[PDB]
């Protein structure tokens, strides 16, 4: 039904490895840049947004993708950055969201360590609405109406009349 | 094959006598003989429009065809009738107006009408035994097909004297039953004889045409039937509490047809002991807004009304009320959440009781003139 | 203490809008007044003549059909829709408002489409009958035809059908 | 869930604009109201006459030859163009929305050249013929001559042509 | 005194409530015939009194209301019934109503120009004999002009010279 | 009773559908000859009826409708037939049909000022000699000038007094 | 049908072009001197058709188009020839023409206020004689007072009441 965080990180690693061959390895939180063409997948920030009047909180995440490779393979990168960048323009990662927006793609210098020295920042924010809806105000089902009339009106005499009833 | 270009003709017209075409559904019981002209089955309903229809799916030798002609020379409405086959005996002749399930599937006689459900939606809202009305066993059963159906019945007194009516009529404190007593008859153009109808069909029409205007909520009483003439026995209506035929039928819950012809009925009241739901005017209100609670509990039953059920029936409740009290039809309406709410456990799972009052319009019977003659102002103008 | 709203539901025809009704603006509701000096007076004292008119405007953001359908439709009042909202005040005492309304939906708006942002239809009801329930009971209660205006419970024109036989 | 529109397509005839059309605009419907308060009501109710004219204003960027010949010619509703939109929304669940049209191209608008920006040339129709398909279903269907105004597939002026034999 | 003003309006014909479809009434314009007089021994003349004139009633209403329509010439003038009836609420609340029964003959259905899109307006007028205003169910006007009756807050103001004509 | 206007309109000329260019209808306005009547023994005039007058009914088109144009001026004077359709919707969806048959001579052709970037309007007027109205379908004015029919909803008003004079 | 307005206009005088300067045309009012006729028999008058009146064809211009003054009151009354052209252009593309020649007095100059800074508007008028209107090259309109010539849509109207003058 309603989405989760986990049902989003599941999803986002899926599609990704089958449209980027030549990304070996797209974690959702990895670490230690063992190979060359590696992406790893972050949360930068998630906020507010317009609260819709249900029970649900409406949150877009800036969603980041870090791709790392070694210096000396900028433009294999940059088509690394192509690949995802042409996936963002339609995709709901097949999960009842709404399609997400891409927002920049640039080289930038991690507080991280740099051994793989070139990394390419691509982030991309996308609306959640997580949770439940919640009712509020009244609680009454079908099974309960009765609809007398004047006369046979009182605690005496219950109005004996239900809404089903015959033609 | 065909023929072209203009054809006049050598023909025989019967002195036109159109109507309005009115809105409410009649059902209608009576026997006829089936021939290959008659084209319809006995005991399957067809809805009927114009008399096109009652002079070919049933014969004009019949005795539907003497009720279609008098709905149709009334009120244009729309009848759904049925045909009971033609019996000898007496008993025989009406338990097969009756019927049952004796079919497969098929109800045969009165209870054919039950059909007009799920097949037009056009429920009958009027149901007419010509004749047949005079027998108890009949009668009874039209309060059984009243029950099931929401529509008032228009019964038929015996056409003899008043005691054979009055004497009829005590068996009977159903809220739905309508009676009109003394039989009409109507000259026929061909056969050169007045026809004792029997004045049952004569006010399915004008409840028809009341409908159609005037509004439902006027009671069809003091409204002019039109293609009549007088009644079998004749009745009249004069004042002063005496034993005068009018005052007598009345009393005991009987309809009666007053004037010159067979020109207006006179009964106001219905056939209930219980004097809340005397007036018929009242039970057709009152059997028209709980069908507004069926169509305004099928709507909130198809669109998952689960939460907001009973706000969502009782405001479609009141968007019919004030539709009401626009037409004139209500002069009260009020939908009450009654104090029989014991707690809020308890109410919320189940049990929630409300209520519908609305005054309706009374009609006006028996206004009261209270004269004089005086010497106040005969010295002002002689002087 | 200040209510902050919390929860939105808007049905149209018992169909719940629950989530994508993103901004929603109830009629005011406006006395018909004039500016009225007469002989022994200087400043105008002002003097009801009935409401003006009344418009509901929502703003979906979806191509509907559940909505979009009772646009000129052949009878006015046959849209209805019912409001529901939350303002939640005083310790967690969430009052149940709800605005029930009906009429003509007089205009359906379709905005920019740019080719890639949201939907964002507008629409505009052209309200006859209006009912607002401030926590349970009435507060405002208007039909125009029968002159029903009534303020919580009491009937302001009771005095003005008993004078035109209404 | 709300609807974020995804492809837009726009014929004149025929000629796929597929690509540079950044703005349109769909004509807003709206019916001809009036604020009617008789003798026995407060508030006035609002009555239907009919709807009012429908402009779309579409606007391309660029010297077109094939949506600027349409300006001005002889003939209204010669200019008809083809709609084409797509909003995703429910799970990928893109549904297809066409609104074709048809009328006069009423104003062609050449904006500001200030020498080196874009075209963006802007258009606008005076539109008869109206429909709109959401989910391959019909709406709206506004044809103003023969009054074919037809909502969701039922015409709402059939009552009346039969009062006016049309 | 209250600022007292018109809110409402009502009209009935022959009891049918026309509650939907008045868009404007009009009473019947009382006025004396006066004819100046100046004689010997006098200027500037002084208006006697000769009588009334003939008291159109005009009103219109927007619908196919057959039911005003029927009233049109028919053989018995002075056939057409109905009030004119309508409120003043004041500023103190409660509202003073002033009725108006009128008998007369409806002398003309003027049907408006009908440009399609506008409104309808079919405009009447009645040529009314009797007339008799009520305020707040307190009598000012019986005016019926046949067997002399003017009777101005219930006092009869021609009752002087009925009973020397020997009506 | 419904709110209840005119929405729509429609002409017709032997048959010839105006379904194009009508911009303006005016039935005519029925009018009696009202003759104000003050006598010996009353005041106030009582506006005996002593029939209609000349029933002009005006309408306009813009276009060259020379099939209006062919009837003005005829040797058959009331060979100009035609019927006034209009529709009251009302407020609760059904309209009630207002249709008016005609017969009688154009007497006026009256083309507007041609103000080259305008419209036409040409303006027309039948002095008609029949004239039935029916409102949804049920008949209320059957004017027949000539052989004296004055039939208000279907009752024969001069029937009284064609029984008398011999017609 | 179609709707079809007016859309541009032309004006010819003894061939001369008025290309450039006509503001506003008229055609002549065309109506019938109609005689409201209630006889013994009936009410509500019939309107015998008596013949036309006269037809003034007004137009203006703001130049000073001196070969339009010329024209006033010559010794030759109906010496004004001239032409009222006009085309209907419709909906569906092709123009309907309407042309009307004229033949009379140009028995007005009116020479409009000279405010200096506004317009001119010679406003003129022509008791027109002859007079032929035609729509789309088909004859609707012979209208020539003497010797008696009145073709309605080409069919002579007045030759039954022609071959009993003598004429």
């Amino acid at each position: 039904q309603a989405v989760t965080l986990e049902a989003l990180y599941a999803a986002i690693e899926q599609v990704l490895r089958e449209r980027l061959p030549e990304a070996q390895l797209i974690g959702f939180w990895p670490g230690v840049p063992e190979n060359t063409p590696a992406v790893s997948l972050e949360i930068a920030e998630l906020l507010p947004e317009r609260d819709p009047g249900t029970g649900e909180s409406a949150l877009l995440c800036r969603l980041q993708a870090r791709i790392m490779v070694p210096p000396g393979a900028d433009r294999q990168a940059v088509s690394i950055a192509c690949g995802i960048v042409r996936t963002l323009r339609e995709q709901t990662w097949n999960l009842s969201l709404q399609p997400a927006r891409f927002v920049r793609s640039a080289v930038d210098g991690s507080r991280e360590e740099l051994k793989s020295l070139r990394v390419w920042l691509v982030e991309w924010t996308q609306s959640l609405r997580l949770g439940d809806p919640e009712w509020a105000w009244e609680d009454q089902p079908p099974g309960s109406l009765m609809l007398g009339f004047d006369p046979q009106t009182g605690p005496g005499h219950e109005p004996d009349y239900f809404a089903p009833e015959a033609l | 094959s065909f023929f072209h270009g203009v054809t006049v003709t050598n023909v025989d017209i019967g002195a036109r006598t159109i109507a309005l075409p009115a809105s409410s559904v009649i059902g209608l019981c009576d026997v006829f003989t089936p021939g290959a002209q008659a084209s319809a089955k006995p005991n399957v309903p067809v809805l009927l429009t114009s008399k096109k229809d009652a002079a070919a799916a049933f014969g004009i030798g019949s005795s539907i065809y003497l009720a279609c002609e008098a709905i149709y020379n009334r009120a244009q409405a729309v009848i759904v009738a049925v045909g009971v086959e033609t019996a000898e005996t007496p008993e025989a002749q009406a338990s097969a107006v009756i019927g049952g399930i004796s079919a497969a599937g098929e109800r045969t006689g009165l209870q054919a009408l039950l059909d007009g459900k799920s097949r037009f939606n056009a429920q009958p809202r009027l149901l007419v035994a010509p004749g047949h009305s005079a027998q108890q066993a009949v009668a009874t059963a039209m309060d059984g097909l009243a029950e099931k159906l929401r529509a008032i019945a228009i019964l038929d007194g015996p056409n003899s004297t008043d005691e054979a009516a009055v004497a009829y009529a005590k068996n009977f404190g159903s809220k739905r039953l309508f009676m009109v007593d003394p039989g009409v008859q109507v000259w026929d153009s061909a056969t050169n004889a007045a026809r004792n109808a029997p004045a049952s069909a004569y006010a399915a029409g004008l409840f028809a045409w009341t409908d159609a205007e005037y509004g439902f909520w006027s009671s069809p009483s003091n409204k002019e039937i039109k293609g009549v003439t007088g009644t079998s026995r004749p009745v009249e209506f004069l004042d002063g509490d005496e034993t005068c035929r009018a005052n007598l039928l009345n009393n005991a819950n009987i309809a009666t047809i007053i004037r010159d012809d067979g020109y207006r009925l006179w009964g106001n009241r219905t056939l209930s002991s219980d004097s809340k739901w005397a007036f018929v005017t009242r039970v057709r209100t009152m059997d028209l807004v709980m069908d507004a609670i069926l169509a305004g509990h099928k709507w909130a039953v198809d669109r998952g009304i689960t939460k907001t059920y009973v706000k969502d029936v009782t405001e479609g409740l009141r968007a019919f009320m004030r539709d009401l009290k626009n037409q004139g039809a209500v002069i009260n309406f009020e939908v009450y959440a009654d104090p029989d709410l014991n707690s809020a456990s308890q109410l919320a799972q189940g049990k929630v009781y409300w209520n519908i009052r609305f005054t309706d319009v009374p009609p006006a019977e028996n206004p009261n003139f209270r004269v004089e003659v005086t010497d106040q102002w005969l010295t002002e103008v002689l002087d | 203490i200040p209510q902050t709203l919390t929860n939105t539901n808007l049905f149209i025809d018992g169909v719940s809008f629950a989530g994508d009704v993103p901004s929603l603006t109830l009629p005011k509701l406006a006395v018909k007044t004039e500016q009225y000096r007469a002989g022994g007076m200087d400043a105008p004292v002002s003097i009801d003549m009935g409401l003006e008119a009344m418009e509901a405007k929502f703003s979906t953001n979806g191509a509907r059909r559940e909505a979009l359908n009772f646009f000129g439709l052949a009878d006015q009042s046959a849209f209805n829709g019912v409001f529901r909202g939350s303002f939640k005040g005083q310790k967690g005492a969430s009052v149940p408002v709800v605005a029930t309304l009906r009429g003509l939906l007089k205009e359906v708006d379709p905005g920019d489409w740019k080719a890639g942002e949201k939907a964002e239809f507008k629409y505009a009801v052209a309200v006859s009958y209006y009912k607002l329930e401030v926590d349970g009971r009435e507060v405002y209660e208007i039909d125009p035809v029968n002159g029903v205006r009534a303020i919580n419970g009491v009937d302001q024109l009771a005095g003005m059908r008993n004078d035109l036989g209404l």
